[PDB]
């Protein structure tokens, strides 16, 4: 590959791993548009925009989980706001429901969660967090929230 | 009586003059017939008598003094120190000896210096952005004192003044990423009453009892978690803790999230009290099973005795069914008429479940607003809240956001 690391298992990336590969130009640099970054089954992050993948470590950056996503592990790596993965970004995670306190179960019911507005919910936990809440699908339990960086 | 005088004391003028110049804040406790109140602006404390003049006070100033500012003050279990609880630090104030014939500190010197010793200082240094979030005594009258501290790391750490920076047991509960279990995370807890439990809770052996504690601990989502604290039998990484409790009955909102604050009342079956940002108070009944259930027997919505501001809950001194709740709109006193009719023997089966709810039909609550802090322009916190125990009637102070001492009834 020509720069670019990502080895972890399930991780992906659109375009693929290969096509960056053939994407890197004569002088070696690999720019792409509205490039995603995902972990098959937790989530994925969209970066939309051009952005230079030359020489990233996504398996030292980008770490996908349930309920939760990091990308770049300490302040002190990260570049500035605007360069590199550190930008606006398109954040989907997966499998996202509430637990019902007297059962312990998951809440997947779509009606169960209109009944207690998750939708609303997730809002909340998204201005908390610096983030713009944009949709939640109730099927597969997906988060989808905006960040403006890093 | 000092019911009459006290709102004109030199010590609110003091204190209030210092204005000019989260946690929940309580700046006052009592002790003896003694008031303390804390002055932010010279980190000492301010003692007025009670019992047995409106110029006349004792100032206890910290020999070493915290530079976190203060939120809550909190006297020990033996009555020889005081927490001075802070977001980014806590510091233990020892208090001076008292003699003459009125019992003043030191014989009425007009300065008295204090010790005081910081708490788990390398945690609040080291992170940074690690902050408290709740912090008690551990109840024990007899053994040395020990702190009891809640951090935003999610764990609960226990302190001997013998060894202030260095924990005796740690509690794992289980910021850097976006995450959407934001509410999985302890916001408070509370000690139960005295419990006698076998030796092999704690996985010793011999078939003998022993002095505990249960410690309930609050999530943000509203969750709720149990543990049995005994100082000397616990391990010191304490990691039987049970729950999270099933909450009884099913509620069609699932009983919501932004769980605020906790209290255990002192009964048996221990009864807890939840309270949400939005002005909710569930009243559970702890029902044994391992793992024990809750059963909300009712509901209180603050929002209509009178919504989204931090709550803080007050156990009464007299009365194990009576609590008080205090937030930005004032003070409100919960009277649980219904404690008294749950035995001892309760259980957490379907007939128990059954009869708690046709109980719960023909039961109610006394809640009353009873002091009003509303502003005509923005509304602010109290800053303290003390219930004077007499026999004869207890009465209630409460120091608003501008130092102005409210005294009821």
């Amino acid at each position: 590959m020509a720069g670019i690391i990502l080895t972890k298992v399930g991780y992906y990336t659109i375009p693929s791993m290969d096509d960056l590969a053939k994407i890197t130009n004569e002088k070696g640099e690999c720019i792409v548009s509205d490039f995603t970054i995902g972990r098959k089954g937790y989530g994925s992050i969209y970066f939309e925009g051009d952005v230079n993948l030359t020489n990233l470590n996504l398996d030292d950056i980008v770490h996908i989980r349930r309920k939760e996503v990091v990308v770049y592990l300490d302040d002190n790596q990260k570049p500035p706001v605007g360069e590199g993965l550190n930008r606006k970004a398109e954040v989907t995670l997966d499998g996202v429901w509430p637990t019902d306190k007297t059962s312990r179960c998951l809440i997947k019911s779509p009606d169960r969660l209109a009944d207690i507005n998750y939708e609303g919910r997730l809002e909340a936990v998204s201005r908390k967090q610096g983030a713009q809440f944009k949709e939640y699908r109730p099927e597969t339990g997906s988060w989808v929230f905006k960040v403006s960086h890093f | 009586l000092w019911q009459t005088w006290l709102p004109n004391h030199v010590v609110f003028l003091r204190l209030r003059e210092g204005l000019k110049n989260l946690l929940t804040r309580n700046v006052v406790f009592g002790l003896g017939g003694e008031l303390f109140l804390w002055d932010g602006e010279d980190s000492s404390f301010l003692v007025v008598r009670l019992r047995g003049a409106l110029s006349q006070y004792q100032r206890l100033l910290c020999i070493n003094p915290p530079l976190f500012e203060i939120y809550q003050v909190l006297l020990s279990p033996t009555q020889h120190h005081v927490a001075l609880i802070g977001i980014k630090g806590l510091m233990v104030l020892e208090l001076p000896k008292r003699w003459g014939k009125n019992s003043e500190f030191e014989g009425g010197k007009s300065t008295v210096n204090c010790s005081t010793t910081p708490v788990a200082e390398r945690f609040f240094t080291s992170s940074t952005s690690l902050t408290l979030k709740h912090a008690a005594w551990y109840p024990s009258e007899i053994l040395d004192p020990h702190v009891v501290l809640l951090t935003s790391d999610n764990v609960i750490r226990i302190y001997s003044l013998r060894e202030p920076q260095t924990p005796t047991n740690v509690i794992i509960l289980s910021g850097r990423a976006y995450t959407a279990s934001l509410g999985e995370t302890a916001v408070a807890f509370d000690f139960g009453p005295l419990a006698a439990v076998p030796k092999t809770l704690f996985g010793q052996n011999g078939k003998d009892e022993v002095v505990a504690y249960p410690l309930y601990i609050l999530y943000e989502n509203g969750e709720t978690f149990l543990t049995y604290i005994s100082l000397l039998h616990s391990p010191g990484n304490i990691g039987k803790l049970l729950g999270p409790l099933p909450m009884h009955p099913a509620a069609e909102d699932n009983y919501g999230y932004d769980a605020c604050a906790v209290l255990c009342l002192p009964c048996v079956p221990n009864i807890l009290v939840i309270a949400t940002e939005s002005g909710m108070l569930y009243h559970c009944v702890v029902l044994e099973g391992l793992i024990p259930s809750l059963y909300v027997f009712e509901c209180v919505e603050l929002e209509l005795a009178l919504f989204s501001c931090p709550v803080k809950l007050h156990r009464d001194p007299k009365c194990p069914s009576r609590y008080h709740c205090t937030h930005e709109a004032g003070v409100h006193s919960v009277g649980l008429t219904w404690i008294h009719k749950l035995h001892k023997f309760l259980g957490s089966d379907e007939e128990d479940k059954d009869s708690l709810q046709e109980l719960s039909t023909e039961q109610k609550c006394f809640v009353e607003h009873i002091l009003c802090t509303k502003p005509l322009r923005q509304p602010a916190p109290i800053r303290g809240f003390w219930i004077v125990p007499d026999i004869l009637g207890p009465t209630m102070i409460c120091i608003t956001s501008t130092y102005e001492c409210l005294i009821w009834p």
